[PDB]
């Protein structure tokens, strides 16, 4: 399972 | 062609029908013409910059995570291995995934990054080049990849240096910069002990100045400290 | 690129990875190329030129609604100022779309109806030639309309000509066709009428030989058969 | 609210 990197949002 | 003969309101308001069309490179196409005229972008602006590359690049990143994969299976002795097929389309894949990547550097270095006044524009920008430079880190083979890897680090530390400076440590851009930095170590760096001890660090020191944040950047801080969390169960 | 001197075979696998790796442009490409070699095309192959085409053009079609839509609601609002943006970029995602609906149709005139063997798959090239232009008339205005909806009508009409001499009730081509010609009629030619007797016989007619279904095609013609299930309760 | 068309399959 890969590492989770931030988002795209709003 | 016609981005530069498109006036930059026109450019902005193009991007955000992209938008909601689902049409990401079109989407970047516009920003990039609006970069291009030269004024500093808003947080709204930064905000359609941000997600029409990261949409972009983000397709690339899962097509040639498939293509490598079944290059590897291929390539497993004992499996049929049968044709340079593979390779080539991976190959193609990835060329086009660098493209993206230096075309978004390019605008950190020609327009970006430069003429930033304020921290939280510098700290972004500079989290973008680390980015992008990780981007191609994933794909990077032999010497070039250790150049690379650097570049990524030096954008990703001269942001971690500014952002402890100048912003409060649950500041969204400080959260996103933290956690891609804890990612880069974990993924590309080859340093789990690192990336752990800042994803610790970043998010124990955010949650004790929670209390202060603002409400218009709740939401997005306790995403970035939830991803903080979840990170670090997989990694320990 | 210069897919004329490619392996048939290698252009074949690599419209495979490209569905793997969810790249339906490339998917599209591949298979234009292998069609243009020459050859007749498998059940698989035709399964292949389908979906990468009706994922391109998918999502065309999917972007032009939501821009009509915008572009609408904005003209009725009738503000002094809105308008003439959301106006330019429908109009090039139409063009876009119409582009590929071109390129399909093109392929089909020049390669596959009339070098096809058999019944089925000729019915199956019809039908695709009916699709793509109801595709075209989604987006047409005025007299070009005119002449597109009778295009598509021909085709389907010598479709289901075919389709019923030669092939059963059940057929998963006949039934697609079937249920794409009332789709036709409802949407585009305003025959709700016609929509529903077609649909109606179809589903019963295909109802009473189920018993015959081989378990091979079985899945496909009964998901066909509850579509045309679900649009009769929508148009009744 | 339109209408189903036949869909992708394998
Ligand atoms: C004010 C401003 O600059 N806004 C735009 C930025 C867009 C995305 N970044 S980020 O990549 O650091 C980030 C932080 C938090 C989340 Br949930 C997602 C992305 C922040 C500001
Ligand atoms: C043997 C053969 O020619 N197979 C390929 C075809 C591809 C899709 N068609 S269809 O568009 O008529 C269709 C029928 C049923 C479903 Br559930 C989906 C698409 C059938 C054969
Ligand atoms: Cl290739
Ligand atoms: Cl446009
Ligand atoms: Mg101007
Ligand atoms: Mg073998
Ligand atoms: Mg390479
Ligand atoms: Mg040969
Ligand atoms: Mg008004
Ligand atoms: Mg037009
Ligand atoms: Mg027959």
């Amino acid at each position: 399972d890969r590492s989770s990197s931030a988002p795209n949002v709003h | 062609g016609a981005m530069g003969s498109m006036e930059r309101a026109s450019l902005i308001q193009k991007a955000k029908l992209a938008e909601q069309a689902e049409r990401y490179e079109d989407m970047a196409a516009f920003m990039k013409g609006a970069v291009e005229k030269g004024e500093e972008l808003s947080c709204e602006e930064r905000n359609l910059l941000s997600v029409a590359y990261k949409n972009v690049v983000g397709g690339q990143r899962a097509a040639w995570r498939v293509l490598s994969s079944i290059e590897q299976k291929s390539n497993e002795e004992g499996s049929e291995e049968k044709g340079p097929e593979v390779r080539e389309y991976r190959e193609k894949v990835e060329t086009e995934l660098q493209g993206v990547c230096d075309t978004v550097l390019g605008l950190l270095d020609s327009h970006l990054i430069k003429e930033a006044g304020d921290a939280e524009s510098r700290v972004f920008y500079l989290k973008m080049k680390g980015d992008y430079y990780r981007y191609l880190a994933e794909v990077a083979t032999g010497d070039d990849k250790k150049r690379i890897i650097d570049s990524a680090r030096s954008a990703y530390q001269e942001a971690m240096d500014i952002s402890k400076k100048e912003m409060p440590p649950t500041n969204p851009i400080r959260l996103g910069l933290a956690l891609n930095f804890s990612v880069f170590h974990y993924e590309i760096a080859n340093s789990p002990e690192e990336a752990i001890s800042l994803a610790k660090t970043t998010f124990d020191e955010a949650m004790a100045d929670l209390h202060t944040l603002s409400e218009d950047s709740y939401k997005d801080s306790t995403l970035i400290m939830q991803l903080l969390r979840d990170n670090l169960t997989l990694w320990t």
